[PDB]
RNA sequence: UAGAGGACAGGGCCUUGACCUAUUCUCAAACUCCCAAUAGGUAAAAAGGGCGAAAUAACUCAAUUUGU
RNA sequence: GCAGAUGUCCAAAGACAAGCUCAAAGAGAACAGAAAUCUCUUGUAGACUAAAAGGGGAAAAGCUUGUUUGAUUUCUAUUU
RNA sequence: GACUCGUUCAUACUACAGUGGAUACACCAGAUCCCAUCAGAACUCUGAAGUUAAGCACUGUAAGGCUUGGCUAGUACUGAGGUGGGAGACCGCUCGGGAACACCAGGUGAUGAGUCAG
């Protein structure tokens, strides 16, 4: 027999198309975007990060019937006029992603000098609910780094210790937000071959970024970035199969 | 001999044809407010937070409202009398009427032209029309296009 | 003795004789136990809009009373 | 262009039908072969089988080289000798239809199909 | 219910079938891709509403001023 | 009247989270067969969901794993 | 041109061919650390040597399907009336309302918010 009969293709029904595509859930949606009833207004403002195989994207949207609004932007490509021109995948590179969103979305809405954030590494300030972006969110993922981020920035968003690199590391923690582990490897790819490490680091080594400026480098971006924000119609058609037709007739 | 919470629905709570799945992700962002009118749609797909047999379809108004949950207010017959009956039901199964988005578009046609009516101090039969009797008017046909009709025969 | 076991014969025509009653429809519902934490708050709001109200009700009955 | 089928996954077979001792054997010398743990089957338990790739599966493939009848359609064929063999042969890109972003399938024009298989085979 | 066409088992290229493609005769209170008339429901403005200020709260919102 | 069923069962068959996706059919591979294990292709449920039947269910309401006992105290508005 | 978050939830789907690769997505190199397994296949992390072959975008099929309009057809059907007809089963008439399947024609989307690139 044929699975794909015409009573098949009948029957099937088609999926939502953003779910056929594969780029949302559904049910996290809606339990992120459906609040309380009994309060107004609530808008329930969810922070968004998304990452490529290239580089991340973090966004702040707002819900409506006609469709979602987004309220401030940031790409990872943002961090060369920052001072970072290479790496835009890295965990560090996530972290400033987060905070150049908040900082942008604090000063937007007109409260950089209500909220200064914290310093280096360790009224309710304004809320947002973090996204999952489908990938599982295993123990040390860029988007809690980028959460972190923001919530250093100034955001507030209620966050745990358990995907924290550890299970609680602060010091782990501090190295992958400052690059330390990306100069270790460096420095472990440096010592076991150098052949490798110059075809992987190729752009690194060309900007010539030490193992030991990464970290400092990245602390400059920061407080750097925290100082500062054809077709065919029916007649052709009939008349393009009448000559196939024609053609066929003496073709095979 | 039996009359259980959901006897008789086999069909009626049935969801239709390709229209399976959860509800509309769109759906849990409508907008409620004391005093609205709404209607009540019994749908499967949730479970938990389900109005009853003889509720689906009817209408009502909104005077309650909890993290979840809304209280509508229905008249159902019983034999010599109505009385009132409050029903809780979720978000998912609740949906917003229509049954007086046609008297609030007259209510903001009034605002927006008996306004300049009355600035102009002119009396209007605002009333609604119920068209009736049709004028008496001329028209024309050409004797061209006049197709007489007969009665057919049999076969 | 056969019984018969049900009809509804004549029920409608009974109902209709005195009339479908209506329900009174009264101005307020009760909030006896309608969504607490929201008519708590709400209940403080009338005692101060009264208490404000009637205490400039007695300060001007008193400067009008000497 | 990269139309090159790329060995993707090797995979030994050991089916005994009773329960451990001779079970146990059979993992051991499975374990011998390849240091990597066995997986079990169904305990309705009665098989267990072991995955490889890379320069494993090259060495693996070329051991067991040493008839063109029982090649699958999709390019896939193996062999026994107490123990099996199997080999599943792919184009490069199987990656979006496994991975959870963008699931989707490929289109027959980059499947292998039994016709290449043969060719491969024999070339290699 | 019958034929049209087509690559697993049985015996002497041949046959038996099963099986597959598109057709055909007729059905279902406990079948439905579809769908009536009847019957059912709600709204058609004053103890109400629309349009801005001024107060109140221990509620909500990042917001004693966001709103309710 | 008709077609049946109930006076039980379950620390998981309850709660949540995460991962995966079922039957079937064909194709192939020692023993190995109509059926035994694995892999591939197709696959809107044709399986599964304690029980009878009827609904619902696909990044699940199903399969596997993880942590757990909200299967707790007390009280309202209510529907059949 | 490209992406992110949405709505509409098949005109958006599916099968088969053709077209398009600077950032774009994406394939792709690797497994020291976060992280996971029987398997770095998947997941996670770090990269950018090679890449339209694939996905993705567009187009094509007397493509299936879907979806509108015509037609099926005032047919089947049915509310009220009838000291209408017919032995009955059923079938007319007045005032009324009104189908579906199959068939034919047309089409294969529209769209909000935000950003990058030139």
């Amino acid at each position: 027999k044929v699975v794909k009969n015409k009573a098949y293709f009948k029957r099937y029904q088609v999926k939502y198309r953003r779910r056929r595509e594969g780029k949302t859930d559904y049910r996290a949606r809606k339990a992120l975007i459906l609040q309380d009833k009994n309060k107004y207004n609530a808008q329930k403002l969810r922070f968004v990060v998304r990452k490529t195989n290239s580089q991340v994207i973090c966004q702040i949207a707002c819900a409506h019937i006609e469709g979602d609004k987004i309220l401030a932007e940031a790409k990872s490509k943002e961090l060369i006029r920052y001072g970072i021109p290479v790496g835009l995948k890295n965990y560090a590179a996530a972290y400033a992603t987060g905070l150049l969103c908040a900082r942008r979305f604090l000063k937007s809405l007109n409260l950089d000098t209500q909220f200064l954030g914290v310093e280096k590494v360790t009224r309710k300030p304004i809320k947002a609910f973090l996204d999952v972006g489908i990938t599982r969110t295993t123990t040390g993922n860029r988007v809690f780094a980028a959460l972190k981020g923001a919530c250093d920035g100034g955001l507030n968003i209620p966050h745990g210790n358990n995907r924290f690199p550890g299970s609680f590391n602060p010091e782990q923690l501090r190295k992958n937000i400052l690059g330390i582990h990306v100069a270790e490897y460096m420095k472990t790819l440096q010592e076991e071959d150098n052949d490798k490490y110059k075809t992987h680091f190729n752009d690194y080594l060309k900007n010539n970024i030490g193992a030991d400026d990464i970290e400092q480098m990245y602390l400059n971006a920061h407080e750097k970035i925290r100082q500062n924000p054809k077709k065919l119609n029916a007649k052709l058609r009939k008349k393009r199969v009448k000559e196939k037709l024609a053609l066929y007739v003496e073709k095979l | 001999k039996s009359r259980g919470k959901r006897s008789g629905t086999r069909y009626k709570f049935s969801k239709k044809f390709r229209k399976h799945g959860e509800c509309t992700a769109n759906k849990y962002l409508e907008k409620l407010n004391y005093g609205d009118y709404v209607d009540i749609v019994c749908d499967s797909t949730q479970q938990k937070g389900m109005p009853f047999n003889y509720y689906h379809g009817k209408t009502g108004k909104i005077f309650h409202i909890t993290k979840r949950g809304v209280g509508v207010l229905v008249n159902k017959r019983v034999k010599h009398r109505i009385e009132q009956k409050k029903v809780c039901v979720r978000i998912e199964h609740v949906r917003k009427s229509r049954c007086n988005e046609d008297f609030l578009l007259r209510k903001i046609k009034n605002a927006e032209l008996i306004k300049e009516a009355k600035l102009k101090n002119e009396h209007i039969n605002i009333k609604r029309k119920t068209e009736g009797p049709k004028p008496a008017a001329m028209i024309k046909v050409p004797p061209s296009k006049i197709i007489t009709i007969e009665p057919l025969p049999f076969y | 003795a056969k019984s018969k076991n049900h009809t509804n014969h004549n029920q409608n025509r009974k109902a209709h004789k005195n009339g479908i009653k209506k329900p009174k429809k009264h101005k307020f519902m009760s909030r006896k136990g309608l969504d607490p934490n929201f008519f708590r708050n709400q209940k403080y709001c009338l005692k101060g809009i009264q208490k404000k109200k009637k205490e400039l009700k007695l300060k001007a009955k008193q400067e009008k009373n000497n | 262009v990269m139309r090159e089928i790329k060995v993707n996954k090797l995979v030994l077979n050991i089916c005994v039908g009773e329960s451990g001792d001779r079970l146990t054997r059979a993992a051991r010398v499975l374990e011998q072969l390849t240091e990597q743990k066995p997986i079990f089957g169904k305990c309705r338990k009665i098989s267990c089988f072991v995955t490889v790739r890379g320069k494993k599966a090259l060495e693996i493939l070329e051991k067991g080289l040493k008839r063109r009848k029982n090649f699958s359609d999709t390019g896939n064929f193996g062999f026994g000798i107490g123990m099996d063999f199997y080999v599943h042969l792919s184009r490069s890109g199987y990656r979006v239809t496994r991975r959870t972003r963008r699931r989707s399938k490929i289109s027959k024009t980059h499947k292998v199909t039994k016709e290449d298989a043969m060719k491969w085979f024999q070339t290699k």
